[PDB]
């Protein structure tokens, strides 16, 4: 009945790009939605998707210094559509 | 033309209803496999003895939820013929610029069926453009019998209701009047032109609506509707207004044009 991952770890690869990863939920997962934007920044958060079979991505062309807040979360099917809720990181590259 | 003002809100507000609920609305294409996802179902209704199909939700969908993407032939920018609708085409960017329109039209998966929205409370879908494709991203919570309709979501630069770039993270070109989704940028045009004049004023409103059906009418040539237009409004339009009108003005005529009359 769960829907929100778990265990989102991230590792800088480039000073303006990371390696996130995670580990999937109860839930059979359609899409996983994943987002990042400037903590506490006025600025626009980003973000695109990767599907159920990957539960890795790299996020790039980030300011250097600066941290992110990154956010993974669940698309799937139970009765309707939804997107549940989400997992949270800070990492500064 | 003598089209009265209640012919004209049923084209640019109006939907059909059927022997159920719920009602299709009007992208009324065809003016003289499916793959389709879990909790979705294509509907098709009756308008002039042509078939017209539309894209329902059976039970719910979230907001936020992502489809796609697109699926169809790969038009190159120049083979797209002017005059004509392109109902169902997007246009897709590469490098902050128009690279090629993707065709849906005779794809046979399910998006190429979702319409258009022609104004923002019929909208539950955002037309997204992420690597080389288009997914449709709900915008709303979508219950059940509701309608899907699509419109170029924010990331397009728009003006007006009609998108010109892909809004930026800089580059500088317009797509050239002659595109994808004509019929449909031009109602949004109209409707979201009607609703800018109200916001400004009740007056200001009225004279909008007055002028735009007697340019619609043809009693008011194009530039002589511009110009008044921006007498009445005292707002600027952008320059690519008049050639925009002038290409797909008589294809909202054409479509207006065709209505049965009861039996």
């Amino acid at each position: 009945v769960s829907s929100v991952p778990t265990k989102l770890e991230v590792v800088a690869a480039t000073p303006t790009s990371l390696l996130i990863s995670w580990d999937a939920p109860a839930v059979t997962v359609d899409l996983y939605f994943i987002t990042y934007g400037e903590t506490g920044g006025n600025s626009p958060v980003q973000k695109f998707t990767v599907p159920g079979s990957k539960s890795t991505a790299t996020i790039s062309g980030l300011k250097p210094g600066v941290d992110y807040t990154i956010t993974v979360y669940a698309q799937y099917y139970y009765r309707g559509w939804y997107v549940g809720s989400p997992i949270s990181i800070n990492y500064r590259t | 033309f003598n089209f009265t003002e209640e012919e004209l809100s049923f084209v640019l507000y109006g939907a059909i209803a059927s022997p159920e609920h719920p009602t299709d609305l009007q992208h009324a294409i065809s003016g003289i496999s499916l793959q389709l996802p879990e909790g979705l179902c294509l509907m098709q209704t009756s308008f002039g003895d042509v078939p017209h199909f539309g894209v329902f939700c059976s039970d719910f969908i979230a907001k936020g939820v992502r489809f796609g993407p697109f699926r169809g032939r790969v038009v190159n920018a120049s083979e797209v013929k002017a005059h004509r609708d392109n109902s169902r085409m997007w246009e897709i960017f590469e490098d902050g610029h128009l690279s090629h329109f993707i065709d849906g039209k005779g794809s046979g998966n399910w998006m190429s069926y979702v319409n258009c929205a022609r104004f923002p409370k019929e909208q539950n879908l955002l037309a997204v453009q992420h690597q080389g494709q288009i997914f449709y991203e709900s915008c709303r919570d979508i219950q059940r019998n509701q309608e899907l309709l699509v419109w170029y979501g924010n990331g397009y630069e728009k003006f007006l209701g009609v998108p010109m770039n892909l809004r930026v993270t800089s580059s500088g070109s317009l797509p050239a009047t002659c595109g994808a989704r004509q019929l449909s940028k031009l109602k949004r045009f109209l409707t979201t032109l009607q609703q800018f004049g109200n916001d400004i004023s009740p007056e200001i409103g009225e004279k909008v609506r007055t002028l735009v059906l007697a340019l619609v009418n043809s009693t008011v040539t194009i530039e002589e509707f511009h110009c008044k237009l921006q007498e009445a409004t005292n707002f600027p339009l952008r320059p690519f207004v008049i050639p925009f009108l002038k290409a797909n003005l008589p294809l909202l005529q054409r479509e207006l044009l065709h209505c049965a009359r009861a039996a």
